[PDB]
């Protein structure tokens, strides 16, 4: 979507320049779209550079955060054919 | 109540030619039409604002004898007869001079093109067009709706005057005046043959049948049928007997079969004598078990 | 070829005032002229009107051929009120049961009219909906104003994965062009099946009316018409003859077929500018200029409708008026 | 109890000793609810417990009531303490603490109908204060109660209608 690239232009924009960046998103149409911008600034500069440290909410934040990666992943995988160096942690609860 | 009564005329060189030779001249095309004139002006003269439509099918194609055709080329004289000479209402002598100029025409585009060009059926256009006219002069007309009486005058001559590329399109032109409550007074003229689709069609669109043979008299016949179109059917009328048909022929065979089959989901006419190698009709798949239960029954 | 099941909703959702005078009566009575739509353009198609009552399914019209029972099961439901719940399962297992009879040669629909927003069914209605798909019954319903999850699941899983059959009507002359559709086929992709169907049977006229014949009631008829297979004199009908399992059909089949070849070619509205050719009508005498807005440059602009078959040139009145009935176009019957 | 027997039926009310079962069992059902062509009410709290946050679907609530305003709980030492330590820091006493603290507990009420574009809501707001505050998209109509059951009447069959407009 076009919108979801104003925000995405945005944060390709501040990642390389600022250090805290206050960004407003919609409801329900912001989930992905700081998620693939996340794995393409990362792919632009070193894929073994700065990693991905993400700080939910909730536990479902956590758990919806998860399923995003493995579409990700799906999209990197079949549109690119390639598997590279796999991350993705669930840093859950202990019980 | 005014009455519009719809003249289909069938104008052909092969009928001119079929009642000069068969029983020698009984009778050319001016001589029956002179008597369809008379017919015309008691019509005109049974009621009062009777309005009046002539459209003509010609082998080159169809065309409008009267109902202002000439009119509106004109906007956009005469020829000199004896019905205008001799008085009585002035709209019958210059619908009269109409089909005199219209006649002219047609005797002057009849060449070797119109001969080769008899090789179809122009009562297929004539009846669409026929039926679209009669529900653009009713559109036209919104007070006091008059009494819409087709009077096909189909002269049945030789050549192809009757054949399946023109039996469907006036299968369509049947359900449309019927559904247009529309009486098909039908009149088969020319060689001593009725078909079956001019007799089913007075037996859907609730008309009449006549089959006048060779020519016979002209304004005995004339004369008959103008009772009963006109008017609203208080009588149960007098049509031609031996109509009762099945209303359905073998396309892919060429004869009427008892027991028919239908096609791959299409409702196509096919004999059940077929075995329906995946279906004589189009280019569609039939089922080998409905095969397999019709070649043993 | 066809066998519609028509379910109703009779409940007291209906009680409400959104039509006039109520939705329980132009339901009723808009289905009347639904039925004179279906078996005109349909002779021998079939039809079943099943309402849902009191939280059931109640069966008011059995699956036949001939239009007068469908209308004397109209006229019952008016005289009573629409009481209780819509039950959508009860309903859908009762067209199930019915269309067992009904082959896979003769397609078979389900229309529902929906004008609750609440339904009351007994077990899961998630297993009634993948058993329509599993004998592949097309399911329509007509839900009123807002829409309803279930009938999204059913008007696409039951339409080969595509939702666009759960149409939403907002008046009453919305709803009469839903009659107008579903008395029209659905001539869709489908799934490419093997289709052969025989036995069609010729009906003689007969006009016997001395001491009479019937062989499907056995009374006094003005004349029946007569099988060609088992030679018996029933009712006059395009449907079944009912001894030997034999049609009798005739110009009634045809009529049918000829709509449904008919592919109607709409005519191409050139100006008279552009066309190069004066104002007139190949089916009557359309000498009028169409446009006319403007001083000269819509008036002298104007519109005839060349049909592309012949190159004859028409109005705006018959270009409709030939994809309606009769053949499209009356220049192309001539060459 | 007319919606409760005629309407919703079923009724899923949050209480304020929430178990994590109970409003795991409060959530799978109100799903089995509108799966069944049924709905239930989902009477939770604002300042409670689950702030959810998945919807994009017909299952979740169509329509979403909020009972006036979100408010905090008042007289207390913590909110006093809490009150006077803000004061010296940003002067934003008897301000932030009735606004900015009562928009986040609405803007929860707020994430859940906008589910996207494909999907439609509709979110009603009671009394008047809220016009002193912002909100995500601020296009918001004043109506009265009764007034807006024709206007969700036409937008539940306009938007029905719409739908296959606009693409
Ligand atoms: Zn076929
Ligand atoms: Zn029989
Ligand atoms: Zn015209
Ligand atoms: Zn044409």
């Amino acid at each position: 979507y076009p919108e979801q690239y104003n925000y995405m232009c945005d944060i390709k924009k501040t990642l390389d320049v600022g250090g805290n960046s206050i960004l407003e998103m919609p409801s329900g149409t912001g989930k992905t779209v700081s998620l693939l911008s996340l794995t393409i600034a990362y792919q632009m500069h070193y894929p073994e550079h700065r990693k991905i440290i993400y700080c939910s909410r909730t536990m479902s934040e956590i758990e919806k955060a998860l399923v995003e990666l493995e579409n990700l992943m799906d999209y990197r995988t079949k549109e690119l054919g390639y598997q590279e160096d796999f991350r993705g942690l669930g840093l859950t609860s202990r019980k | 109540s005014p009455s519009l009564l719809t003249v289909i005329i069938e104008i052909a060189p092969k009928l001119w030619t079929t009642f000069d030779e068969e029983g020698n001249e009984k009778g050319s095309i001016i001589k029956v039409l002179e008597a369809l004139i008379v017919f015309l002006n008691a019509h005109l003269a049974f009621n009062s604002a009777n309005k009046v439509a002539v459209i003509a099918a010609y082998s080159q194609g169809i065309k409008y004898l009267y109902p202002x055709x000439x009119x509106x080329x004109x906007x956009x004289x005469x020829x000199x007869x004896x019905x205008x000479x001799x008085x009585x209402y002035r709209r019958f002598r210059n619908v009269d001079e109409t089909l005199v100029e219209e006649i002219y025409k047609l005797f002057e585009l009849e060449k070797k093109q119109i001969e080769q060009n008899s090789q179809r059926s122009t009562l297929a256009g004539a009846m669409s067009a026929g039926l679209t006219y009669v529900n653009r002069i009713s559109k036209e007309s919104v007070t006091t709706s008059l009494k819409s009486r087709l009077l096909v005058l189909t002269c049945g001559s030789g050549s192809s005057k009757d054949e399946i590329f023109q039996y469907i399109p006036i299968m369509n032109c049947i359900f449309s005046a019927t559904k247009m409550k529309c009486p098909i007074d039908v009149v088969k003229i020319g060689g001593s043959k009725e078909s079956t689709f001019l007799q089913q069609t007075t037996d859907a669109t609730n008309g009449v049948y006549l089959h006048v043979e060779s020519t016979e008299g002209l304004i005995q016949y004339l004369a008959t049928a103008m009772f009963i179109d006109p008017s609203l059917r208080p009588i149960i009328v007098k049509p031609n007997h031996g109509s009762v048909d099945f209303r359905t022929s073998c396309y892919l065979t060429g004869r009427v079969v008892a027991v028919g089959f239908i096609c791959s989901v299409c409702l196509c006419v096919l004999s059940i004598i077929p075995p329906g190698n995946k279906c004589p009709a189009c280019d569609s798949q039939f089922d080998e078990h409905v095969i397999a239960k019709l070649k043993r029954k | 070829i066809r066998s519609l099941i028509l379910t109703l909703d009779c409940s007291e959702a209906m009680l409400e005032k959104d039509l006039r005078p109520n939705r329980h009566a132009m339901i009723i009575q808009y289905a009347i002229d639904f039925v004179h739509e279906f078996f005109d353009q349909n002779p021998i198609s079939q039809m079943g009107i099943i309402i849902m009552r009191n939280g059931l399914a109640q069966l008011v019209s059995q699956v036949s051929g001939n239009p007068q029972d469908h209308i004397d099961a109209l006229k019952s439901i008016r005289k009573q009120e629409p009481k209780g719940n819509p039950s959508l399962q009860n309903a859908l297992e009762m067209a199930r049961g019915l269309l067992l009879p009904v082959p896979a040669h003769c397609t078979r629909e389900v229309l529902i009219v929906f004008g609750s927003l609440s339904t009351t069914d007994p077990g899961d209605i998630h297993q009634t909906i993948d058993s329509l798909v599993s004998e592949k019954i097309r399911v329509k319903v007509l839900g009123l104003s807002a829409q309803v999850a279930i009938c999204k699941e059913l008007c696409k899983a039951t339409n080969y994965g595509d939702e666009s059959f759960y149409k939403i009507l907002l008046d009453e002359t919305h709803l009469k062009e839903l009659f107008n559709e579903a008395v029209t086929p659905x001539x869709x992709x489908x799934x490419x099946x093997x289709x052969x169907x025989x036995x069609x049977x010729x009906p003689t006229r007969i006009f016997e009316d001395t001491p009479t014949f019937c062989s499907c009631h056995s009374k006094l008829v003005y004349g029946g018409y007569f099988c060609p297979n088992c030679h018996s004199k029933v009712c006059s009908l395009p449907t079944v003859c009912p001894c030997c399992d034999l049609m009798l059909i005739l110009x009634x089949x045809x009529x049918x077929x000829x709509x449904x070849x008919x592919x109607x070619k709409t005519f191409a509205e050139v100006p008279t500018t552009e066309k190069f050719r004066s104002e007139d009508c190949f089916s009557c005498q359309s000498r009028f200029p169409x446009x006319x807005x403007x001083x000269x440059x819509x008036x002298x602009x104007x519109s005839r409708y060349r049909c592309e078959d012949c190159k004859q040139e028409f109005c705006v009145d018959c270009d409709v008026f030939i994809h309606e009935i009769l053949h499209n176009c009356p220049g192309c019957e001539s060459k | 109890m007319g919606i409760l027997d005629e309407v919703w039926k079923h009724k899923l009310i949050l209480v304020e000793t929430p178990d994590a079962q109970e409003t795991s069992l409060a959530l799978e059902t109100y799903r089995k609810a509108c799966s069944n062509g049924r709905g239930a009410i989902l009477l939770s709290v604002a300042r409670g417990k689950v702030s959810e946050g998945i919807d994009f679907d017909h299952q979740y609530g169509r329509t979403v009531l909020m009972i006036g305003i979100p408010f905090q709980y008042t007289e207390s030492r913590i909110l006093k303490a809490r009150l006077e330590f803000m004061r010296e820091n940003y002067r934003i006493r008897e301000n932030d603490f009735l606004s900015f603290d009562a928009m986040r507990h609405a803007a929860q009420c707020l994430g859940r109908v906008l589910r996207g574009k494909d999907d439609y809501g509709v979110m009603v707001l009671a009394d008047r204060r809220f016009s002193r505050k912002r909100s995500q998209l601020p296009k918001w109509i004043a109506q009265g109660l009764s007034d807006a059951d024709l206007n969700l009447s036409t937008d539940m069959a306009i938007s029905n209608t719409k739908q296959f407009l606009r693409t």
